[PDB]
């Protein structure tokens, strides 16, 4: 067969700063988006990039909102709203899953620009977002868990009301990969990036 | 200019340049959404009208000098043009399929290194081009 | 009928912190709308997220008013 | 004026003149869509069209008065 | 305009008025695209069927409330 089109485990995370891998979304099987988040010093605006959503633009907002409201939870600087424009990439961008998928993804890509502090590697994950920190419920996760699967992913971390879709599908790919249940983005921010700050 | 004609002497591949100067805005690179009489494509696409193939020999005029009013960078599209994979994730604001710029060939004309952007100074590299010493201006004169 | 979907004649939502619910008509019968409304020290200025109208930002200025003649 | 009359005199070819106050369409430079009736070419393709001859002296009048608006 | 018509008295001419406050194009005092029912000349050429003489007097009312929108 020759050349490989398709790649080897996680080795464009690589545990970073500046990128996160997200589980991502097609009905003719699913994928996952590596997505790219650099701090820049700059006056506080936002960017765009990837031909991207407007609801991602919000969410930034809120998870924003929630770095502004434990900075020191992370020793994370006290002004970047006005210091720091935000050149998040996510790739092709507003999703025909209406909306969010992996709004927690984001959040942890977002804060670890912030950081500067990098990331953790061989785990996936994928949620909605919210402003108090509350982590919502996704339908239909076989896909997610499909290609991560299919990534040799093993850690895929979940909402903590999909606990009930352990019970319906087959376990011996559930099994094969292991779960640390969430509730809220700041766990999965312990979870995900490399040091605590 | 000349060295990037050079450059093309050396290809044999159509030649252009675009001011990136005189932008204030996006939807004056991209075209404007259909919601009024005359949604026209921007500068980049027209300005690929201008090429008659998908591999030029572009220059870029005052890279380092642009505006934006408004929210994110064009410079953030610059990169996106510069990558041909992110040319398939281009954004457009009148057409709707992002076009590819691969076979496209890529190099800038600026003047300065303190103003140029932050999105922009990955996969640059500035190379300071010095003046012209009178010995070297006699050789120029005499020669050209 | 598998898992339950919903709460059971819902009893409990953890007492609301900074949120509150919305009765309202949408037209194929209307639903409760749980408000978020976020709070940072910023610098006197507003947002307004989820498709609002203008009317919201004239209602939330009289709420507000409404609130700077209760502060103390 | 005079001045580009008197060298119409010298060289002996035809003067004429076109205002650039007031244009703000490229297209009123350029063509008009020919894609119905009522497509005009610009007034600068209309007063190439008053002089019959290919080598005239066109002056631009106030070439500094246009602006920079719609359609190009 | 009685000024004038005390003129039009002394010259033996045959006074008349039209408009010009509220036009837009060179269709309506120019012809129209004479390839159909409707191409009607100038105000000016309904007054040259009016008068009678070749040498009439002309009120040209209200010029500076006439624009230019469509091109021409």
């Amino acid at each position: 067969l020759g050349i490989p089109r398709y790649r080897p485990d996680k080795a464009e995370t690589e545990p970073q700063v500046g990128t996160a891998q997200g589980l991502a979304w097609t009905p003719v099987g699913g994928t996952l988006l590596t997505i790219e988040v650099a701090a820049v010093p700059g006056s506080g605006k936002l960017s765009l990039t990837g031909q991207l959503g407007e609801v991602m633009k919000e969410s930034a907002q809120a998870a924003l909102t929630y770095l502004r409201a434990h900075t020191q939870d992370y020793g994370l600087p006290e002004d970047f709203y006005n210091k720091v424009d935000l050149h998040v990439h996510v790739p092709d961008g507003a999703t025909p899953k209406d909306g969010p998928s992996a709004g927690i993804t984001m959040a942890t890509a977002i804060a670890s620009a912030l950081s500067r502090r990098p990331a953790r590697m061989d785990i996936a994950m994928t949620g909605e977002v919210s402003l108090r920190g509350k982590v919502m419920p996704i339908g239909g996760v076989k896909e997610k868990l499909l290609a991560a699967h299919q990534a040799g992913i093993h850690k895929i971390v979940l909402p903590k009301d999909n606990e009930a879709q352990l019970e319906e599908l087959p376990k011996e790919v559930l099994e094969g990969l292991e779960i640390k249940l969430v509730e809220d983005v700041g766990e999965v921010l312990e979870y995900l990036l490399l040091p605590e700050p | 200019t000349s060295l990037g004609r050079s450059i093309a002497r050396s290809m044999n591949r159509k030649f252009h340049r675009i001011s990136l100067g005189g932008v204030r805005d996006e939807a004056e690179i991209r075209g404007h959404r259909r919601t009024y009489i005359g949604a026209m494509p921007g500068k980049l696409i027209h300005a690929m009208k201008q090429v008659g193939v998908i591999n030029p020999v572009i220059l870029l005029d005052e890279i380092d000098k642009m505006s934006s009013d408004w929210r994110g960078d064009p410079a953030s599209a610059m990169l996106e043009v510069l990558d041909p994979e992110q040319n398939n994730t281009f954004t457009d604001h009148y057409l709707d399929v992002p076009y590819d710029l691969s076979k496209v060939f890529f190099i800038t004309t600026a003047n300065t290194l303190q103003t140029i952007p932050r999105p922009l100074l990955d996969r640059m590299e500035v190379i300071e081009i010095p003046g012209y010493t009178n010995m070297e201006k006699q050789a120029i004169a005499r020669q050209y």
